[PDB]
């Protein structure tokens, strides 16, 4: 199996069908018609739908009250071209919200991606975090990078009833933290004899956190981001794994977990970028070397597997490609050990293999042979 | 954060993040009243007032043709 | 091959040469001079282009007319606080819309990524929708759901003549509707035996869809999007597969159909949501369990593959991640059979294999032996 | 809608769907006329026209600087 | 390896370090005061931070000027409702960059997806472009096709600093122009005896480029896009390949570089546009023709893989999807030779490989009699 | 532009492309002063001047809780 493609798209699916299941829900006559009762006296309400939820419901009603309390009285016997202009401007003032959110849901056919200041300001933000069903130390992270909630959440349009705008944003509720997390990069590793190579790559990079007794392995970008120190994932888009998986970084040769590999019989040198340094895998046909934004070229590296740190060093480049390291500040340790790759004997490797356990490939050889 | 190089493999390990994991969703329904726009008319030719008004209704109805889950047979 | 992988790209690399072809005849000087004729004594006209194609000329002149007959009047020798606000009003109105087209055009460079307000009224939209060149079922049907033409279309800049800013706006033509679509969902199908596994995943999942005699395979998740019982699908996206394709779904085992699998010596837990339910595969290490919004846990499930219904739970969770049903209604049936990972023997199961043919499977197993 | 469970294959399949195929594009053509606004000037100060006029000329310079397919060398 | 897999995402990730780090030093609060102190007597300055960089700095302050010299006197004791409303017309002018600024830094939580022009005007980007530190003509390139410049950079929030709003803008640098780029598409070539199919696929589509000794892969979609005659690269999402490459090109059969396929014992048709044409792999079990946009189809394509001309047809089809040929003018030129695949006995042909060298396929046909 | 068609691969190769590759980032540091807007009350109820000056107000406050790298703890 490949676990990256297994997991890809499967966390977008799983919160559009939460969305819109609850959407279905909201949708019905008597369901609009209860949501509008509860907000009869106020401009915030919880309260519990049909199916068993429990949502948050607000009211924005300056727009109406601005029509029916100062536009319709100005406008005696359909006339327009008044000589109160405040009134012209007011007016593009109190509707600008709604005809922002005009465009969002025209745009996207119903469904935003995110949620603009138009959907929900930075005052109902706050309110609707500081209801969300989770403890206080949740809610007060979410609270103080509440631009992180709106980025993740989205919002769906439930219709239009009579001359009220009916429309649901679902924020993320991120009900745990501090947990551990930690990431893996890895860059080709090969071995060469007699001009013949054996080489192998990791195929388990990524991050991994633990929450309630499981590790939780997300296999692709676009499924975890980091602020200094804390990483926000979505948990529907990790695959889980024994807690047995943390020996490919330990014993990727002996032990009996099936770390994931890919081979080849030719090498690609390329940079892996960690987040205190980088991985340079240098291989014969380009030149590598390292940088200093003050005093220059500091070195060229030697051919195989390099690992450089961003206090070694402020860039890193092969040929004439240049990535630029980070400055996080951290604890580098070497963890050293022969290269896995060079107990391969180049004449005995086998074909090409994408996303097989490393065993399998140990397997391959003795079984050739 | 403590990043740990392992040799036998050319790949590190990056320890010492804190998760902050997505858990469930939150809904936040919206009632937003535009007011009774569409009994009002402007009969007196080019106004800045008809032009906002237009934009309000004009914005109203096409509202009502998108859809989030069902197909509109009209 | 890996079918998804030869697909993936290609319906926008083909909606952009489409448009980018029709740019290049509509770029030229005599063709903007035959369009800016055709539009002197109206605001829509239809044309065909030297290139043989036959597109709808709109003309935007409101703020042309603003600046002719209003503002250069009010501005008497080069004279602009003048106390008429209204004319400073008036403008910010009527330059709002180019002023729109000049940030979507400078911040794509040129090509938009989809149509906004600014680059087509909805008046205008109605228009285009009603000239196409298809029978009154699909034109009723976009109509009465163009929020959908507008997000599948783009808009390309022409250029700047003169005063007179050029632009194109693709609009998708649905051609097609209402021929029967089907969508297949899989999980990982794991048999144990002595504490070894032999696996298998369907690696054909995705949209079907029938027209004119074919049928067509989407195998990417941004090819297809459903509104209700409707599967918007643009053609480029797909691959054209046999009919007996479908067999797959029918015995997978028995059939001479190259049904596509991937395969693994250990299990894969995990959930794909169908539209109608889940299948959730649920193996040593973890816990599954099914859930309610309203009176909480009902079960935890068995190890194996295990369909769930959107009617026998509104939750599937493995470990602590939560995956919400749909709340679509619609019949489902079991259709039993021995599971085909379960003829495997687990001492003579294949190295990993991604995205191959079933058979090519069997083969590996008895040729080993 | 009528979903099949497989148990053969740990699959499911889910019929009674309508297509709605793109097939062809259709191409809209706009002329947006801007009107003469390069031969007009605000020579006494800051002004709510001049800003607006200044808006509407800067980006009708900033617009010919776009290029959809030719590289310009000017 | 799957090149492609291995290049995947680099680019953004190194960008985004690229970036973060730079904000990383600037955060500092005794880099905000020097970065204060050079603009207090300019709009514009050039300066190296702490690290060793060299930045320009722009002040931005018609907004704190209208705060300070017009609206602060017009408020006297806290009243608001004046009769100026020239004066309310005015704030809601000079704050709409601001404000615009607040939005796009709260969507994305402080890192843009690229520079709208309220992050920079055009007037900005042309400075900025100009103090670049590259040669002549690369400036020129990029100042005259400065949207480009625009679409494929960024902004990071540095943070508000009383009431200072500062952050900053990565402008990517161009620095080689008019170096020799090239574009390989291929289609799956398949040769069927007695009903069975030895097919296999080009695996290394996609961009190279030259540059400084080096030739470069680009195996992704969003790594490089054209303009004419130009194509732009990103140089860290490529990765640099032995010249021998282009082999694959000229004997991929004999040559000893390894050229990447995949296999199948059945095939797949479909469409791979060219620049100039189109490669249409035409199969049992399709139609495929060609079309005119003035005189209809123009003909029906034999089975087997056909290389169609931009002036030869304005579309190819598969069954019903249509395909539209670019209107691009070049020469073009067959290079005859035998199918490779033609040289495969079905029976003897190996299982479905995916990006393997090919020298593989044959010593797995070889080693398996 | 010149494009090769391989018969003996089914493939093509399109060369006559010049690059235009990026090569390094360059940095633009922005100031935006906006001014002593927190000392600046509304006192008179609903007014033009009073919804522009909130918006500015609460439109710089939200700013401050937006991060590009460490999370806030207050
Ligand atoms: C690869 O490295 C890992 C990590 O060091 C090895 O795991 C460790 O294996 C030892 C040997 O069995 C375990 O020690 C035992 O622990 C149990 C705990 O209940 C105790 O009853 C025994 O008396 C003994 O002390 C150790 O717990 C285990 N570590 C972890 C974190 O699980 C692994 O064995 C290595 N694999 C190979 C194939 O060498
Ligand atoms: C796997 O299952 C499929 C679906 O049930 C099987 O397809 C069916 O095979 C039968 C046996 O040949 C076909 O019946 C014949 O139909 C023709 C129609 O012209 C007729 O001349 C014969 O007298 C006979 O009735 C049936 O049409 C066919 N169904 C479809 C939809 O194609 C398939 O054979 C199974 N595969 C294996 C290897 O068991
Ligand atoms: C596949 O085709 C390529 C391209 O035509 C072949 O490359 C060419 O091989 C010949 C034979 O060795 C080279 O000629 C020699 O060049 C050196 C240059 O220093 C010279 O000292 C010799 O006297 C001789 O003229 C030629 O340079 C080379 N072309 C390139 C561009 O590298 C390749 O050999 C073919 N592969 C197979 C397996 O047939
Ligand atoms: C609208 O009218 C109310 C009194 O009915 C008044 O208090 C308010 O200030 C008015 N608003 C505008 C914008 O004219
Ligand atoms: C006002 O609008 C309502 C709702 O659309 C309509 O039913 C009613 O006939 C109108 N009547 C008056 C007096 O404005
Ligand atoms: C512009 O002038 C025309 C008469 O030439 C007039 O009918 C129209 O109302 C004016 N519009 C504005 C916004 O002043
Ligand atoms: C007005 O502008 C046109 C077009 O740019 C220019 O050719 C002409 O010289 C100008 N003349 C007057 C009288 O405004
Ligand atoms: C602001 O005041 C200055 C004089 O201090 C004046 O020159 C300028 O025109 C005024 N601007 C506005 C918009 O009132
Ligand atoms: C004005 O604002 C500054 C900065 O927030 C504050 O320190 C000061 O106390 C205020 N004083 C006056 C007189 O406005």
């Amino acid at each position: 199996f490949v676990l990256g493609a297994i997991a890809l798209g499967v966390a977008e699916a799983a919160a559009v069908t939460a969305g819109v299941a609850i959407a279905k829900t909201i949708r019905d006559e008597s369901e609009v018609t209860a949501i509008k009762n509860a907000l009869k006296k106020t401009n915030e309400a919880v309260s519990t739908l049909g199916n068993g939820v429990r949502v948050l419901l607000t009211a924005v009603r300056e727009l109406k009250d601005f029509v029916s309390k100062n536009l319709t009285r100005a406008i005696n016997k359909n006339k327009c071209d008044i000589p109160d202009l405040k009134m012209a401007v007011s007016f593009s003032q109190f509707n600008r919200r709604f005809l922002n959110i005009v465009r969002q849901f025209s745009d996207n056919a119903g469904i935003t991606p995110a949620i603009s200041l138009d959907l929900m300001t930075d005052a109902e933000l706050a309110r609707a975090v500081s209801n969300m069903p989770t403890s206080a130390g949740q809610i007060k992270l979410m609270l103080e990078n509440r631009a992180m909630v709106r980025r993740k959440g989205f919002g769906i349009l439930i219709g239009v009833y009579g001359s009220s705008v009916i429309y649901m944003v679902q924020l993320p509720i991120f009900g745990v933290i501090d947990t551990p997390c930690w990431i893996v990069k890895a860059a080709p590793s090969c071995s060469e004899k007699k001009g013949n190579y054996a080489c192998l790559l990791r195929e388990d990079q990524g991050w991994y956190c633990q929450n309630a007794g499981s590790t939780v392995y997300y296999p692709n970008e676009k499924d975890c981001e980091t602020r200094g120190d804390h990483v926000f994932c979505d948990t529907a888009a990790g695959i889980n794994v024994a807690e047995q998986s943390k020996e490919c970084n330990i014993n990727i040769s002996t032990t009996n977990y099936p770390c994931k590999v890919s081979t080849g019989r030719h090498p690609i040198s390329m940079v892996a970028l960690s987040p205190l340094g980088a991985l340079v895998a240098c291989y014969k046909g380009v030149s590598c070397s390292i940088g200093s934004n003050r005093v220059g070229i500091i070195k060229q590296l030697n051919k195989g597997c390099s690992y450089i740190t961003n206090q070694d060093a402020d860039t890193v480049t092969i040929d004439n490609t240049v990535y630029q390291l980070s400055k996080q500040e951290g604890e580098q340790h070497v963890i050293k050990g022969r290269p896995v790759s060079s107990s391969f004997d180049p004449d005995k490797f086998p074909e090409d293999q994408f996303n097989v356990a490393l065993d399998q490939v140990f397997e391959s050889i003795e079984n050739s042979q | 954060l403590k990043e740990s190089y392992l040799e036998e493999s050319c790949s590190t390990i990056t320890e010492g993040y804190l998760s902050v994991l997505r858990t469930g969703w939150y809904t936040n329904v919206f009632t937003l009243e535009v007011g009774d726009v569409e009994n009002l008319t402007c009969a007196d030719g080019p106004s800045l007032i008809k032009t906002e008004l237009d934009l309000t209704k004009s914005a109203l109805r096409e509202l009502r043709t998108v859809s989030a889950d069902q197909l509109n047979r009209e």
